[PDB]
RNA sequence: UUGGCACCUCGAUGUCGGCUCAUCGCAUCCUGGGGCUGUAGUCGGUCCCAAGGGUUGGGCUGUUCGCCCAUUAAAGCGGUACGCGAGCUGGGUUCAGAACGUCGUGAGACAGUUCGGUCCCUAUCCGUCGUGGGCGUAGGAAAUUUGAGAGGAGCUGUCCUUAGUACGAGAGGACCGGGAUGGACAUACCUCUGGUGUACCAGUUGUCGUGCCAACGGCAUAGCUGGGUAGCUAUGUGUGGACGGGAUAAGUGCUGAAAGCAUCUAAGCAUGAAGCCCCCCUCAAGAUGAGAUUUCCCAACUUCGGUUAUAAGAUCCCUCAAAGAUGAUGAGGUUAAUAGGUUCGAGGUGGAAGCAUGGUGACAUGUGGAGCUGACGAAUACUAAUCGAUCGAAGACUUAAU
């Protein structure tokens, strides 16, 4: 139950290929033109 | 209701010649026994213990004492094997299922009429 | 010989001629339409494709499988039919007794046939070795620490490996299963329902492929 | 559902007042039995006298159980106690009477002398 | 239904307390899961309020907490009285709804999708 | 197996039984086919072909083993570090305590007994069971697919009939085939029998609180107790291993010579098993050989495509569950029943509250199968799926026909 050997830099960088953050679901707000998250209330204006 | 197609396809199997009763009523159910080479009738007599979901799937249970040995028969309510059910006498209970009669014998299992 | 696409509605019971309780499943087969007639020289094997249910027609900006897409509208309009939801095909049938565009009706089945119902099982999700594989689990007392896990997965130095097919935890369900030698108790032509003795695979609101026993 | 190491009452005047079972005949690995099934058993309480005496090994038939039986029409017959009757290796009883009700399913198993010498067939 | 990562007694209590607070304030801020679960409770209480018969009053008293509101001009009345005198009239003609929900961005301390559940 | 050798391992290769899980050989325990017999058939014995499947539950010992009690068609023999402890136990054995018998003057000792005696580890790699993303399949897509292969099953009893027939002084007593039911085991499902059902109904104890009686809430394992819907389930319900082909094994032959006879063999040609292949269930074109069918999409700048953005199609995002660890799958996003609410109903519980009557009271009766009712069925846009964004073709050569 211990690592029998090192994980080389190649293996490391390989495993984390799919480890990333997604760009937010952002759309432009119709009253102010600033971006907002879709289905949420704009925090700059306060609309829909 | 239940699903409409379930209720439609099984409406013809429902019996209507049957009376209305409730748990606690003591009654006489008659049954076509096709034993031997004859369709005889055995008048089964008991106390209704419970009954379940509607449709062809309603089933009721009746309890009696044969030789000091409790016997209970569950019957589908709409079984065509029952000729008739007579509520021989009514019964004042306060449950919908009467499981608590499996531990009593004699006057302890008493029921008031109406 | 016969085949119909349907979906499972539930189970009930019917009483038989001699009083017997018959356990039954209600299946709803409606507007089954033939959409093609596969042929040996055109496709290499003779069979017919049946579409079941009814989707809505194409609309611009559809966001769900409720409405047909342009690709499917075309396939169904070549059989002058409405877009359908489930499409399967049958090989046991005689391709020449069917025409591209006919309705397959519940009455194809008479009372007392022998049919095979092929559906998909209900999903149980990720499960362990005792529910998924029927394994006896270990002692629950006498100082045991082996309650439900699977036992040895192999031997020792000989086969210093786990062999393929070792029955271990994972997803259960989502498998095509064919129950065989069921029969139909009644066919109702107005509500469009084929009643089949016994029970069939799948969740309620599923899909079953009834055809004639191959045995 | 009757399996080995299950104590049953005897419903007969064989001598045995109460017995327990060892096997359920009928198949390798057979584990349970219901009305109409034969079991090997050894009495544990005998009457003073009687033909069967305490500590004997005997064939016997189940006549009533608490689990009870489904009948082909969806009718179920259940009972308030397990019970059994000794047999003479010919589907015949060892005693001369038989106490208590009996289930109709014993008619099929050709335990007819058991069904004929019974207070109530059910 | 949902469990909200909490036991039964602690949830029963949280749901009824959150419903009471909503009734007091007419719009509150909380996480999606609990808004989605208080929606039904508050909607059903308002139904108990659209009848106003003593039976429904007594039965709605089960859920609401006992709180006092100081209205304008130092007028005081409790949550039951509000429900049955100021909210029954507002929704006498509407046959559902009674509430809306406006998703908001994630909070800072967690990634919880805060929302505002308001009486419509 | 008991050994012999001392070749790897003492900077550690946990050793015996049992549990869980098996897997493989066949010198086969049962089942299938046969030659036989000092085989009349049932009986048994012997040998051959056969490994597809199957090959119990207990009492006694730490025991393997063995004996015994009941069964079964049978209760097979072995390999796998005397399979398997980073899967489990720790009874035996092998630490320190103690004690008896024996040996020793003694400290102590005995593979002589006896009672007691800490089983650690968050899985990196290969392996294995599931489940995603990328890319390739000479355009981009939606659906239906053949099957190269691969996996799973594969067991068998009793009764009746033929038939009390053959065969039998008798006593006993089918072969075949043809019916009917089981055991075990695998699957699917909740209609029935039950189980559970911690946001359903009801009764009840102590105590605190909404001033107060009545009503109700908090806590006491959900305080307890009786029920119980959906879901999930077996012990419950169906289903399955049914036929039937093709090639064979031991074996049985036919015609037939070397060797004018013979003779199963050499030519050839027959028959013959739970065995082989197909047949039956499931997965399967990453089957880089990347397959097939139907449909959908089809322009216009180039200054020469190493080209935008768009089709057809999806996704982002959001309401969800017949699906689910997550992601996937599937039902839906206003041109909308996807979920919540509202209305009606199924099922469950069992006679709500307030009244009036009767009782000293504890209570009872009518209103009124009333009241309540989580997932279950239907209708209804009342509330939320409002707005928007992103990805995604323009189809290579060569040769032959056209
Ligand atoms: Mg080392």
């Amino acid at each position: 139950a211990v690592p029998k050997r090192r994980t080389s830099k190649t293996r490391k960088n390989k495993r984390r290929t799919h480890f990333k953050i997604s760009v937010p679901g952002m759309t432009e707000c119709p009253n102010c033109g600033e971006y907002k998250l879709s289905h949420r209330v704009c925090k700059n204006c306060g609309s829909y | 209701t239940n699903h409409k197609l379930i209720e439609a396809v099984t409406k013809s199997q429902l019996r209507t010649d049957l009376p209305s009763f409730r748990p606690g009523d003591t009654l006489r159910v008659h049954v076509r026994i096709i034993e031997g080479t004859r369709e005889r009738i055995q008048v089964f007599e008991g106390v209704v213990i419970k009954r379940r979901g509607g449709g062809v799937s309603e089933t009721f249970t009746v309890r009696k004492i044969s030789s000091g040995v409790g016997v209970e028969r569950t019957f589908p309510l709409h079984t065509p094997k029952i000729e008739k059910i007579e509520v021989k006498r009514r019964g004042k209970v306060r449950r919908a299922k009467l499981y608590y009669l499996r531990s009593l014998r004699g006057k302890a299992a008493r029921i008031q009429e109406i | 010989t016969k085949g119909i696409l349907g979906r499972k509605i539930g189970m009930t019971q019917v009483f038989g001629e001699n009083g017997e309780l018959i356990p039954v499943t209600v299946v709803e087969a409606k507007e089954n339409v033939v959409l093609q007639k596969k042929t040996v020289e055109v496709d290499g094997y003779n069979a017919i494709q049946v579409g079941f249910e009814d989707k809505k027609a194409y609309k611009k900006d559809a966001k769900s499988n409720k409405y047909a897409n342009k690709p499917a509208e075309g396939h169904a309009k070549k059989a002058d039919a409405a877009p359908k939801r489930f499409i399967r095909e049958f090989r046991n049938v005689d391709v020449d007794a069917y025409e591209v565009g006919q309705e397959v009706s519940v009455d194809t089945f008479v009372a007392g046939d022998v049919i095979d119902v092929t559906g998909v099982s209900k999903g149980k999700g990720f499960q362990g070795a005792i529910k998924r594989h029927g394994q006896s689990r270990g002692p629950m007392s006498h100082g045991s620490h082996f309650h439900r896990a699977p036992g040895s997965v192999g031997m020792a130095s000989d086969a210093s490996r786990v062999f393929k097919g070792q029955k271990m935890p994972g997803r259960m369900g989502g498998n095509t299963v064919t129950v065989q030698n069921l029969e139909v108790v009644q066919v109702d032509t107005e509500n469009k329902v084929i009643l089949v003795k016994g029970n069939v695979p799948g969740p309620k609101k599923g899909l079953v492929e009834i055809r004639t026993s191959i045995k | 559902m009757i399996q080995q190491e299950t104590r049953l009452k005897v419903a007969d005047n064989s001598g045995a007042r109460e017995v327990l079972t060892i096997k359920v005949l009928g198949g390798s690995g057979r584990k349970t039995a219901n009305i109409g099934d034969v079991i090997v058993c050894t009495v544990k309480n005998a009457t003073p006298g009687g033909v069967v005496k305490k500590g004997d090994v005997v064939k016997a038939v189940i006549v009533r159980t608490k689990s009870g039986v489904r009948r082909n029409d969806g009718s179920y017959i259940k009972f308030d106690e397990n019970a059994c009757v000794i047999i003479r290796d010919d589907k015949g009883p060892r005693g001369t009477r038989i106490f208590g009700p009996v289930a109709r399913e014993l008619r099929e198993g050709n335990f007819m002398k058991i069904v004929s010498l019974a207070p109530e067939v059910l | 239904y949902r469990k909200l990562g909490r036991t039964s007694d602690q949830r029963k209590a949280m749901l009824r307390d959150l419903a009471t607070s909503l009734i007091i304030s007419e719009r509150i801020e909380t996480t999606e899961a609990r808004a989605k679960e208080v929606r039904s409770v508050v909607e059903k209480l308002i139904t108990l309020g659209k009848k106003g018969d003593l039976a429904s009053r007594r039965n709605a008293a089960k859920t609401l907490r006992n709180v006092e509101i100081l209205n304008e001009d130092e007028t005081t009345q409790t949550a039951l009285q509000k429900l049955f005198g100021e909210i029954a009239e507002r929704y006498t003609e509407r046959q559902g709804g009674y509430t809306r929900i406006l998703k908001q961005g994630p909070r800072r301390g967690d990634g919880a999708e805060s929302v505002i559940i308001e009486l419509v």
